[PDB]
DNA sequence: TCAATATCCACCTGCAGATTCTACCAAAAGTGTATTTGGAAACTGCTCCATCAAAAGGCATGTTCAGCTGAATTCAGCTGAACATGCCTTTTGATGGAGCAGTTTCCAAATACACTTTTGGTAGAATCTGCAGGTGGATATTGAT
DNA sequence: ATCAATATCCACCTGCAGATTCTACCAAAAGTGTATTTGGAAACTGCTCCATCAAAAGGCATGTTCAGCTGAATTCAGCTGAACATGCCTTTTGATGGAGCAGTTTCCAAATACACTTTTGGTAGAATCTGCAGGTGGATATTGA
């Protein structure tokens, strides 16, 4: 009957004390990152997929993923957003 | 056995659209506005309520849930960050 | 010892997760190693950009603890945020506030 | 004096209230009601998550809120500092929300 | 080779208008029209039993599907015609 | 002995199908949600269709063009307020010009 | 010599345009604009010309109705003649910016 | 450039929007808003051309593009 | 109300750009067959929704009263509409001539599956702590005179 | 320009919700082979695109007048806002009873997963048509006198 429940709160968090070690997140508030969080992984997971289809594409890579970012996020977060995932791509893949 | 719901509507008082006007930054208000608003609200209310039953109904319970309320505010196209 | 895919591509967010909800999302039969890796870069970035500006918000506040209103005014100062969150709605984050010039007194 | 304030000097004081707070405009209990009362008169005998009550009033007001400002922007473009009717309805009938 | 609804809007339109002819162009109007609408159902359809943790879109996912999308009148014979069209195929 | 015959429907039942399968909606795909379906489409279809075949009678041409199918869509409650924001090209605009406009 | 009243033609016009579905804008110089700004986009493309009609009907309609909606705000504001003000206030209104 | 879009041109449309008469500054105003409105659909679509890997703007780009924009259109790409 | 001027509206007429036809080869779309597994039934476990039960004020409500705002005129400029006048960029119709979208082969490089082996993330239980919610005194802001 | 009548502010001030650490387990996430494919290379075509005429041809660009139309004053009820007085009826913790939402197993009707056949629906040529758009003429509508 432990009836878990998934979330992102503990990341939300790590990151908060990323930026802003002194400062901490209530919880209406955490709350509310969780929606952003999850509203982008779809608008996001979505548009990659619609992408993937057109091109009787099988799979959704890094490269959906980009366009699919670069689609969505305005001018600047876009710039910003993909230099950051390619980098923590090639990372991962560094081996 | 409770008791019969009815023209609730007017639990929207006028002080509390007023309010809601103020927010909005409006300074001067017609005496008109206020069943006017009424109207609107109930709209926006049933077609939300609606679209959300649904989801319960077809999710086969008899609770609405949050997120029937929140799915149904997104399908509108009035996205809320808060409960789901 | 074991790698979190996320350390091995040096991110606090779970990638091990986002590649596991592109799977069950049905977006695709299939799904790259470099898709999880990128997804959740851009989330982990987007949340910083908006704790970063959430978080002034709340110092300019005297408060130490963000809080709903200190995310509203995070987002709808910024362009690229509010044009992103414009159709978004946050459940007690209230108006910027803003008053018509024509509405001052002479 | 006795000391009264200009007609308008309070409104606009109340703006500057009510845009600076986050709470919610409209009365609990008597929101709730109208809640159950539309909820009703679609399908019988229904319950209701109380945070979907909420979800429900955050959205109504956001709404209203909002609608409000198209609505003293009409005004405005009308020469008038008063909203009437004709200008929710042609924020409404611009917004898109019918025609 | 590319396919599409062409001919099936045509059989549809010898029947109600048997005498009634269609401009190509306006062909694929029609063509648009019944793949955005695939797609909206479709669509909340998936979402909708993704809500529901459920792993298959049914008639039913299909037909609250209808309700989501359709307008109150447009939607009944939306429905009408599905359950029909439905009941007769499972039927026979 | 097609389903499409089957459920006695003109429209592809068995396509709708193989293209909910496709389209990665869900995993599964009952039998009856193509039949459903296809059908929801067809009747949607048909009632454009006569609409638009009557637009086109009244404006005393044969053949239904896109104009047509607009002259029906906006006349419309139910259709222009499902399909309110998607334009049928080369269907111009409903002819409408506002009182306050007109000479005294 | 005859004359028609001011608004006349005007009148007349749009009862013509209404009734018309044929694009209204020189396709030429359409075109010419469309692969500029492209341009900036992407260096050396190519155009499907169907591509460029979809542009043109979609960019058309999209100011027609724009047209509507200004004329609505004119209205609104007890003129008959429309504005920047108007297309402005419409536009925002739409959430265009 | 934009100007070839001219005053004519922009007339005629607004006529079929029910307009009746029209300020001077409205030309120039419109031009504007045409051009953010094409900026904004092709951007797009150049984006679904370029990640598709080919050099061409397919009519089908262009729909998919304002699709998203939320300008659906009904005509092209089938 | 005459009176032209032009603008529509009509009932043909027929040449020409597309609609039915026509005549056929492959992917789908059916058919058994052989597993497979989703999720529709019980069956509880126990969470959280609907209902009182009283008091408290915090706020509606209804009423005065009159500031000043929305409506109603009038009235000039000033600005667009209506028109010939004359070029001049579009429009068209046809070619060639490369580009490409699109196909096949081909085939490592990736991705799916399974099999268990860890260990990180999610409850609840304790262990803090930012922050109402209250109180004064500057400090400001209004508005009468 | 002064100054009395109220709003704001802006610290200062502890006792709590609520947060923010503690443990403690499972449900993922990681690992290690195997087996199944993408979907990215290279040539290779055959459609559209593009770049070039050029042919007049309808449109635009352009100054003239002027009719309105718009933006400016100037009143002038009354309709909103500001203030009170008077109570109602939301709030607000505090319990429960017990309608359901969730877990947990079974087990079967309904879905894959496979070849293995038929049937149908996209081409790439034929065989007619529905209208466009050009006539005439009849009014009809728009405008001076
Ligand atoms: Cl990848
Ligand atoms: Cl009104
Ligand atoms: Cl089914
Ligand atoms: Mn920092
Ligand atoms: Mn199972
Ligand atoms: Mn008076
Ligand atoms: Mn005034
Ligand atoms: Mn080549
Ligand atoms: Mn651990
Ligand atoms: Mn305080
Ligand atoms: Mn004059
Ligand atoms: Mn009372
Ligand atoms: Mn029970
Ligand atoms: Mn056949
Ligand atoms: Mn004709």
């Amino acid at each position: 009957k432990r009836s878990r429940k998934e979330s992102y709160s503990i990341y939300v968090y790590k990151v908060l004390k990323q930026v802003h070690p002194d400062t901490g997140i209530s919880s209406k508030a955490m709350g509310i990152m969780n929606s952003f969080v999850n509203d982008i992984f779809e608008r996001i997971a979505g548009e990659a997929s619609r992408l993937a289809h057109y091109n009787k594409r099988s799979t959704i890579t890094s490269r959906e993923i980009q366009t699919a970012v670069r689609l969505l996020l305005p001018g600047e977060l876009a710039k910003h957003a993909v230099s950051e995932g390619t980098k923590a791509v090639t990372k991962y893949t560094s081996a | 056995h409770r008791k019969v719901l009815r023209d609730n509507i007017q639990g929207i008082t006028k002080p509390a659209i007023r309010r809601l006007a103020r927010r909005g930054g409006v300074k001067r208000i017609s005496g008109l506005i206020y069943e006017e608003t009424r109207g609107v609200l109930k709209v926006f209310l049933e077609n939300v309520i609606r679209d959300a039953v649904t989801y319960t109904e077809h999710a086969k319970r008899k609770t609405v849930t949050a997120m029937d309320v929140v799915y149904a505010l997104k399908r509108q196209g009035r996205t809320l960050y808060g409960f789901g | 010892k074991a790698k979190t895919r996320s350390s091995r591509a040096g991110l606090q967010f779970p990638v091990g997760r986002v590649h596991r909800l592109l799977r069950k999302g049905n977006y695709s039969e299939r799904v790259g190693a470099g898709a999880p890796v990128y997804l959740a870069a851009v989330l982990e970035y987007l949340t910083a950009e908006i704790l970063e500006l959430a978080g002034n918000a709340a110092r300019d506040n005297k408060k130490t603890r963000i809080i709903p209103r200190h995310l509203q005014l995070a987002i709808r100062n910024d362009e690229e945020l509010n044009k992103l969150l414009g159709r978004v709605t946050i459940a007690q984050g209230g108006v910027l506030p803003n008053i018509q010039a024509v509405l001052l007194p002479k | 004096k006795p000391h009264r304030y200009r007609p308008g000097t309070v409104a606009l004081r109340e703006i500057r209230r009510y845009q600076k707070s986050t709470e919610l405009l409209i009365r609990k209990l008597p929101f709730q009601r109208l809640v159950r009362e539309i909820a009703q008169d679609f399908k019988t005998d229904l319950r209701f998550q109380s945070s979907a009550v909420m979800a429900l009033q955050e959205a109504c007001e956001a709404y209203l809120v909002g609608l409000f400002e198209d609505t003293n922007l009409c005004a405005i473009h009308a020469k008038r500092v008063t909203i009437m009717p004709q200008d929710i309805q042609l924020a409404r009938r611009i917004r898109g929300e019918r025609a």
